[PDB]
C-alpha cells in the first residue's frame, strides 16, 4: 500500500 | 500501462476477514482454471514488454506448488515477481526459510504481509514475526505490512504485540473501502472519511494497473472499489496481453477519467440531478470510494455514453 492502484498488490 | 502485470490466482483463503473486499474464504469457489493461468503466466513471462508480474488472492500461498510452479515458468525469463500474503504459513520457522529461500532464487522482489484486527481471527501474531524476523537475512526482498483499519480497529495493540519483529519493515495503515464484506460487515460509520463530493480538485485516478482478476475478467486497477465496476477489459477468453494493453489505452471512460478527473463525471450527475439516484455517498475514505460508486453498475457507465461521445466529437 502505497497508490491506490497497486492497493491489494 | 504495459511494464507490469497481476494475477488474482483465486478467491480462496484460509482466513474470512470481515472487511475483504472478495468476501474470501475457505469456501469461495470464484476462480480462473489451473491450465488457463499456466498459459496466462507463459505468455506474461516472454512478453518483451513486462517487466513485473503480481500475484494476489485469495491467499497465494494456500496452494504453494502452484505458486512455485507458476514461479517456475518465470524464471528462465527473468521477469521480477511480486507477492502478497496473509503470513498464515509463517507458524513454522523452517517453512519460512523454505520459503524465503525459493523467494530469493526465483527473483521475488517485494513480498507484502497484511496484519491487523481483521485479520488477527485467523493467523497467530508469532507467524508474521517469524516471517518479518526472517526476511532480514533476505535483504533484496521488499518486505512491508499491511494494516486494515476501522475507527473501531486501530490495530494498536496488534503493533505492539509483534514487538521488535516489525524494525526496518515499512508499514502502512490504511482506511477500507465499501466493497464484499466491508458493506455488510463494518458499520458505514467505522470507516474513516477523507474526501466529500466538494473537493473535486482532489479527485484523481492515481493511474492504472492491469489485472487478471479470478472471475475471469481484466480489470484496469488494483484497487478493492475496481472489482465490483463493470469496467472490464476481456473481450474474448484467449486476449492477449497486447490486446488488452490496445483496449485499456483505447477506452474512452478511462480516457476521460485520466484526463478530466472524477469532477467530469461528478458534474455531471449534479447537473442532472442524479446524486441520490446512483447512490452517489457524500463522503468516501478514498478517491476509490468515488470511481466505485459511479462505475457499479451497467446503467450508470451507459448513462454517461452521450456525454463521452460528445467529449470525443469535441476534443478528437
Ligand atoms: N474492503 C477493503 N478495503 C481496503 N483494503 C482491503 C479490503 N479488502 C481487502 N483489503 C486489503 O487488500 C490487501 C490484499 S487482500 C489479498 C491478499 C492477501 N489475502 C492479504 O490479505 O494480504 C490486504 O492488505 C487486505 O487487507
Ligand atoms: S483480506 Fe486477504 S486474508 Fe483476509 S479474507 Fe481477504 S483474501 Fe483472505
Ligand atoms: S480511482 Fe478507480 S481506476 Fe483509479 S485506482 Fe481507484 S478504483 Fe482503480
Amino acid at each position: 500500500k502505497s497508490k491506490e492502484n497497486r492497493w491489494i498488490l | 500501462y504495459n511494464k507490469t502485470v497481476s494475477i488474482n490466482l483465486d478467491s480462496r483463503c484460509n482466513a474470512s476477514c470481515d472487511h475483504c473486499c472478495f468476501s474470501s474464504s475457505p469456501t469461495s469457489t470464484t476462480r480462473m482454471e489451473k491450465e488457463y493461468i499456466r498459459e496466462l503466466v507463459t505468455e506474461f513471462a516472454k512478453n518483451k514488454t513486462i517487466q513485473v508480474i503480481s500475484f494476489t488472492g485469495g491467499e497465494v500461498f494456500l496452494d504453494y506448488k502452484f505458486l512455485k510452479e507458476l514461479m517456475e515458468i518465470i524464471k528462465p525469463y527473468e521477469k521480477q515477481i511480486t507477492l502478497i500474503s496473509n503470513g498464515f504459513w509463517g507458524l513454522s520457522k523452517k517453512k519460512v526459510q523454505e520459503y524465503f529461500h525459493d523467494m530469493n532464487s526465483l527473483n521475488v522482489i517485494a513480498l507484502t504481509i497484511s496484519y491487523d484486527e481483521y485479520h488477527a481471527p485467523f493467523v497467530k501474531s508469532s507467524s508474521i514475526k517469524n516471517i518479518l524476523e526472517h526476511s532480514r537475512k533476505y535483504p533484496d526482498i521488499d518486505i512491508s505490512l499491511n494494516m486494515a483499519v476501522t475507527k473501531d480497529k486501530m490495530s494498536n495493540h496488534i503493533l505492539e504485540e509483534l514487538g521488535d519483529s516489525i524494525l526496518g519493515v515499512k508499514i502502512t495503515k490504511f482506511p477500507m473501502i465499501s466493497v464484499g464484506a466491508a458493506k455488510t460487515r463494518i458499520k458505514q460509520e467505522n470507516i474513516h472519511k477523507f474526501y466529500s463530493l466538494e473537493d473535486e480538485d482532489s479527485l484523481h485516478c492515481p493511474g492504472y494497473d492491469i489485472v487478471y482478476h479470478h472471475d475471469g475478467e481484466i480489470y484496469p486497477c488494483a484497487s478493492p472499489a475496481i472489482f465490483e465496476t463493470k469496467i472490464t477489459l476481456r473481450e474474448e477468453y484467449n486476449q492477449s496481453f497486447e490486446r488488452t494493453v490496445e483496449k485499456l489505452n483505447s477506452n474512452l471512460l478511462l480516457f476521460i477519467l485520466r484526463k478530466e478527473g472524477f469532477k467530469w463525471f461528478l458534474n455531471i450527475l449534479k447537473e442532472n440531478n442524479k446524486i441520490e439516484e446512483f447512490d452517489i455517498p457524500y463522503e468516501f475514505s478514498s478517491i476509490c470510494g468515488v470511481c466505485g460508486s459511479l462505475f457499479n453498475s451497467a446503467e450508470k457507465i451507459n448513462y454517461f455514453y452521450p456525454y463521452m461521445e460528445k467529449y470525443y466529437n469535441e476534443n478528437f
